[PDB]
Formats: structure tokens, sequence, C-alpha cells
């Protein structure tokens, strides 16, 4: 908590949300895309609607939020908000 | 007695829910306890699949 | 170092996102409007209400914003 | 595109219109007025009713 | 295809010195490279990629620099957890990869001369039916050292084996064994036998024999 | 309530909702 | 988060040497990665043998291109290697290792890349022999201002050895040297120690060696 604390003061004292998390601007941000289907709630046919509960799950890299874990107690990974 | 948003929480959600709606109704306050202690008890309206 | 960052920092770091993009207070901002319908979802008789689902293409000038490619190592664009 | 299942889109023209120009009505006002001609497909009403 | 030699094999230094390792691409490769920090026991640790830019959570004591054919790993101010193996890794458009050959970083001191034993093989060895001749180092820095078997004044070649231990920390020095495997009969057909030692920190090479 | 708020400034120096309380790596 | 090898540590020759790398809090479909394997010896020095996309795209080593396949597998998040005709020139540590892909974009020619290994396992050591288990034979060094003894510890299989002195209590001085393979395919090393010239005869000196896959558990007394 103590280390992750000061691992999360560390990361965001200078982040920006505004551009790619990329070290260079030629750089491509490469996501990995895969659809959860939870839930077939429903077919609306008189409007052409199709409901479902569903998970995005949505994976990359942010070169700006890398740590190196020996320098934090050894912390490998960190919940943060989106 | 202290307002829910300025401790952490753990992110407990009805994962079966029908409508979308994961979280509390309402966030209201945590009793914190000297010994570090948190008890926690909003309300919460929800529609769950069945 | 993306330059990126340096582009949004040169850009905005003195910036008014409240005053119109005009040099004179009585020039007018132009802008070219396009409307794409995606869908029509219903017309209800009874609401005598249209759903659609569109999206607005909006373009414009705003002078303050101009860069160059070239004093940015070739960035076009910026989200 | 996929059709609605009861409209069809017939026409679509779009309308810049410019008002209160006079010196009485004060500033000038404008807005872009599209007129979306739609036809009902009236098969349900004629299968069932 | 590419090939990368890596220079020197071996970069005795101190704390605080500057250091430099070089690596040399057969080929043009732009600045497709990086470095890789490796101590013993342990897999290799990313330090420097695409021959110039610092990797997060890496000392700046470490910079990297370079164009296509020659690049450079250099370590400004040598501290005690630098040393290590390292190395240089090319890398295309498409993953395929060349290693260079390991750079070791050692601790630096001054030249010690080494102390020369010769033991034969025991009785029991020779009731086994062979024997083995053990030639021993001790306490002698830098690790380089040549070792010569001679037999009756005779030199062997062929059918001798070296061992080396790794520096030690209180004294930073290198510790060598030559093991002479021969059969009992070859054992017994010749009288005098001597390893022969020649070291940088020796004024002439020191020779230690026995007779049976 | 100034003792409470003085015990309030106290346990809100340096805190981090957002960080799971984990006073060790590996408590759950 | 992680990645770990397993696999025999002992392969036979003309064999098949299997290895698995599995991943730890991570999943294999990700398509910024590569996942390989590298081998280091200590004559060859770090070497790559293969890589392998989530997709299923292999990419090889041209002088191991013929004995590897690399192979995949995504529901268990594991990426296997299988080296065919296996002998002696094999041994080494095998290392799984992530390939950071980052991909870049080129006007007109469109996506390039580049790539690091950032993530590496532990390490798993394969060696490749045809010998069996074997006792040591230990052979006392006798001594001839300090004096030098050891003891010869000879034709044991597989490593390691354990060599103490006087039951650990002699350790100042004392080094054990690393094992060497000799030509009939078995180990061998000599601990040597040094000692004053005048405790030879006070002094007693005794190496034990401890050898666990034969149980060989050897309490030489080394005097003159
Ligand atoms: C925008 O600035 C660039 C230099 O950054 C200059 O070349 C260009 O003329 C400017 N454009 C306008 C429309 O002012
Ligand atoms: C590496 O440094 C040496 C010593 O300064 C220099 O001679 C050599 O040109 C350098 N090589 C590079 C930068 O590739």
């Amino acid at each position: 908590s103590e280390h992750e604390t000061r691992l999360v003061a560390k990361l965001f004292k200078d982040y920006s949300s505004v551009v790619r998390p990329v070290e260079d601007h030629r750089q491509v941000v490469e996501v990995t895309v895969g659809l959860q289907l939870i839930q077939l709630i429903n077919v609306d046919e008189v409007n052409q609607i199709v409901t479902t509960n569903v998970r995005l799950k949505q994976q990359w890299v942010d070169y700006n939020l890398k740590w190196n874990p020996d320098d934090y107690g050894g912390v490998k990974k960190i919940h943060i908000p989106s | 007695r202290i307002t829910a948003e300025s401790v952490w929480l753990p992110d407990v959600v009805l994962l079966n829910n029908n409508d979308g709606n994961f979280d509390v109704a309402l966030d209201i306050s945590v009793v914190v306890s000297s010994d570090g202690s948190v008890r926690w008890q909003p309300p919460g309206i929800y529609r769950s699949s069945c | 170092k993306n330059e990126e960052l340096r582009l949004y920092h040169h850009l905005f770091n003195n910036y008014d996102p409240g005053s119109r993009p005009v040099r004179e207070p009585e020039d007018t901002v132009t802008i070219s409007l396009k409307v794409t319908l995606t869908n029509l979802i219903s017309l209800n008789e009874k609401e005598e209400t249209l759903t659609t689902s569109v999206w607005i293409g909006i373009d414009w000038q705003d002078y303050r914003l101009n860069y160059s490619k070239d004093d940015f190592g070739g960035i076009e664009t910026l989200r | 595109y996929t059709e609605n299942g009861e409209w069809a889109i017939d026409f679509c023209p779009g309308v810049i219109r410019r008002h209160h120009g006079g010196a009485t009505d004060g500033p000038g006002e404008t807005d872009v007025i599209y007129s979306l001609i739609i036809r009902r497909k009236p098969l349900f009403y004629v299968i069932n009713i | 295809d590419i090939q990368m030699t890596q220079s020197p094999s071996l970069l005795p230094a101190s704390v605080g010195e500057r250091v430099t390792i070089t690596c040399q691409a057969s080929q043009d490769i732009n600045n497709y490279l990086n470095w890789y920090q490796q101590k013993p026991g342990k897999a290799p640790k990313l330090l420097i990629y695409d021959a110039s830019k610092l990797e997060t959570g890496v000392p700046s004591r470490f910079s990297g620099s370079g164009s296509g054919t020659d690049f450079n790993l250099t370590i400004s101010s040598l501290q005690p957890e630098d040393f290590a193996t390292y190395y240089c890794h090319q890398y295309g458009n498409l993953p395929v990869h060349t290693f260079g050959q390991g750079t070791k970083v050692e601790i630096k001191r001054t030249v010690a001369a080494p102390s020369v034993f010769i033991f034969p093989p025991s009785d029991e060895q020779l009731k086994s039916g062979t024997a083995s001749v053990v030639c021993l180092l001790n306490n002698f820095y830098p690790r380089e050292a040549k070792v010569q078997w001679k037999v009756d004044n005779a030199l062997q070649s062929g059918n001798s084996q070296e061992s080396v231990t790794e520096q030690d920390s209180k004294d930073s020095t290198y510790s060598l064994s030559s093991t002479l495997t021969l059969s009992k009969a070859d054992y017994e057909k010749h009288k005098v036998y001597a390893c022969e030692v020649t070291h940088q920190g020796l004024s002439s090479p020191v020779t230690k024999s026995f007779n049976r | 309530s100034e003792a409470e708020g003085r015990l309030r400034e106290k346990l809100f120096s340096g805190y981090d909702s957002s960080v799971r309380p984990a006073r060790e790596v590996g408590d759950r | 988060v992680q990645l770990q090898e397993s696999g025999p540590g002992l392969v036979k020759p003309s064999e098949t040497l299997s290895l698995t790398c599995t991943l730890s809090d991570g999943s294999i479909s990700v398509s910024t990665y590569y996942w390989g394997w590298v081998r280091q010896s200590p004559e060859k020095g770090l070497e790559w043998i293969a890589s392998i996309y989530y997709t299923g795209d292999s990419y090889y080593n041209p002088s191991l291109k013929s004995r590897v396949t690399i192979s995949l597998d995504k529901s268990k998040n594991q990426f296997s290697l299988r080296l065919r005709s296996v002998t002696a020139a094999d041994t080494a540590v095998y290392f799984c290792a992530r390939d950071h892909r980052r991909s870049f974009w080129g006007s007109g020619s469109g996506y390039n890349y580049r790539y690091y290994f950032d993530m590496w396992g532990q390490g798993t050591l394969v060696t490749v022999s045809s010998a069996s288990t074997k006792g040591p034979s230990v052979f006392p060094l006798a001594p001839s201002g300090t004096a030098a003894l050891g003891c010869l510890v000879k034709d044991y299989f597989p490593e390691p050895v354990t060599v103490s002195w006087n039951s650990g209590a002699l350790t100042s001085g004392v080094h054990t040297f690393p094992a060497v393979l000799q030509s009939s395919g078995l180990y061998s090393l000599s601990s040597v120690v040094t000692v004053p010239s005048s405790s030879l005869g006070t002094q007693t000196y005794i190496c034990n060696v401890n050898h666990k896959p034969s149980n060989t558990k050897v309490d030489k007394k080394v005097e003159p």
C-alpha cells in the first residue's frame, strides 16, 4: 500500500491521457480486442434492434506506465481507474 | 463516519444484473472503527437476471 | 519522446476554448456541415416522434491551433 | 445502410436558411433544415387489418 | 546472415571507472540493436533498446550509441552491481534474432603470481587402473595463464583438462586445476612428470615436477 | 468536532483511496 | 506477469527435447508479443531458437529450423518447443521469452516492426548424455610455508556433488572447482585447500562428498 501509493504517485506525476501512449509518434498503438457475450437480452424484430450484454476486453501497452518491481517492494501488478 | 468515496472500497458488484447497472444506489458513508475495521451498508435497487 | 506531447503543449499551454477563433470580434466563423444517417430507428405516431441514429461531420478553421508538420517531426493530425 | 422495416427514405434535401436579418429584427440567425421525405410500407396493415 | 562480433571478451575494471563495450555488425542494421545484462545464474535483463534509448527503471550510468555496423555500450561510473555479462542483440523487421558474444566485466586489482602445486595419482587410483596428475594454480590474477604438461621433458597434448573457479569476493583472484589422465601402463612407462606454468605476473615460467 | 477534524486530517494524509490496503505484497 | 519453463532435465541422444513455457497472470493471445526460445551455453553464448505468433506464424533460427518445432496452446496459455535429433552439443540453459513487438507506421509502406526480449523465464538446464546414475570415486591428493591438499572426485553422474571439509569446519582457503565432462561422458572435479605447514601434523583434514541421485556419502580422510 505504501509501496503502491508511492508507485501510483510516481507514474501519474507528469502523465498525459491526451496523447497516445507511445514513446515515438510514428509508433502504432496495438490493441487486442476480444468480445465476450454474457447474455442475449432481446431481439426486437419491429425496430430491428438486438440487445446483448457483453464484456469488451481490450489489451494494449502503455510505454509511459512501466516500473521496476524491485524499486517498489516487488509490486508487479496494480488496479487503477480507467 | 466517513463518506465512502474518501476511503478505498472493494469493487463488489452484482455480476448477474439484467439492466447493466452493477453498483449500489447510494454511496452513503462507511463506519470506521479505531482498529481499522470498516463497515459499509449501502442501499441497492437491483434487477438481476433470473 | 512522443512529439505529440510537445505539439499539444505548444498548441494548448496558452489557449482559450471559450473564445471564438476570430482575430477580430466582428469576423465570422464558417462551419462546414455534413449529416450522415446510419439508421432510421422508428417513427412513433402516438408520440409523433422520429428516432434516428446519425453522425455529424463538422469542419472549421482555428488559427490559434495552426501548426506545420515540419516543426513537429511530420505529425499531420492530433486527436 | 439497412432500410427500416416500415419506412423507406425517398428524399432528404438539406437547406441553409437565414432569417431575422432586418434592422428591427436584431442580429441575424441561421440554421440547417434537412427534410426526410419517408414512405410507409403498408404490408402489415394490408395483410392483418 | 547478419553476424555480430562483441569486443572485448573480458573487460577488467574498478569502481568509478568508465568502461565501453563495442559490437560490430557484419552488415548495416541502422539502430536495430538492443543490449542486455546478465548476472550469474539469472536471466538477461534489457538495458538499452534502439541502440541509444534507456529502458525504464535502468540507472542513467548506462548509455548506448551508434549507427549501422558499429555500436557501443558505455558505463560512466562502474558500481558494485554493474559487474555482469553484457550482450548485443540484433533484430530485423521480422522476429529473427542474432545475439553477439558476451562481454564479461570483472573486478580489477594488482597482478598476483600463482602458487603452483603438483599432486601425483594416488595408489588407490592406480589400483583402479588409471592415473590422474593434478597441477594446481592458486591465487593468481589475471585469469590469463598457460599450463603445459611435460613427461621426462617431453610435452603432452590432448590428454589434459582445465577447470577454473569464479572470482572470489574477498581477494578477487582465480584458481585453476589441470588434470592429466593416463592409463596405468602409460603412467608407469615414464619416470619424471611436471607441469609448467607461464603467467604475466611471473618473471619466468615456473615448473613443478616429481619422480617415482 | 475539532478533535474529529484533527483525526480526519491525520488519517487522510498520504492516503490514496485507489490503492488497495496491503501492508506487504501478497496480503489479501 | 511471469513465465515458467518445464521439461525433462536430461534427454538421451537422438531423442526429442520437449520444453513447455507457461504464462502466469497473462494471456497468450496478444497481438504485440511473439513467444520464443533462447538457449545459453558456455561455448555458444546466447542463441535464439524460434518464435511463434498467437495466430500461428512461426520464425526459426536457420541453423536449427530443420530440427525445431515451436507450437502454441491457447486453452492452457502455453507454448512449447520440440527439438529433434538432440546430441551433446544441445546441452544448454533454455529460456522461454516474450518478444515484445512495437509497430511503426511508414508513409506509403505500412507497418514496420522492432523487437526486444522484455520478459524471460528462470531458465531450465537440459543435459544431453546417454550415461546413467553412478557414484563418485574419491581419491586423496595429499600435500607435498603453506601446503595444499585436496580430494579428487572422479566418474560420477549426474551433477551436482556437495563437498565439505571437516564437516564444514574448514572453509577459509577452500576452493571447489567446476565439474568437467570427460570423454567417457562422466563428471569429475577436485576440491583443494591450503593450510599452514605447522598444523599438518596437529590438525585433521577430512573431505565429505555427497552425491544425491546415487546416494553416495564418502568421508575420505586426507593425510600424508
Ligand atoms: C501555421 O504555422 C506554420 C508554422 O508552424 C506556418 O508555416 C503556416 O503558415 C501557419 N499557417 C497559417 C494558416 O497561419
Ligand atoms: C565506442 O567508443 C570508442 C571509445 O570512445 C570509440 O572509439 C568508438 O568509435 C565508439 N563506437 C561507436 C560509438 O560505435
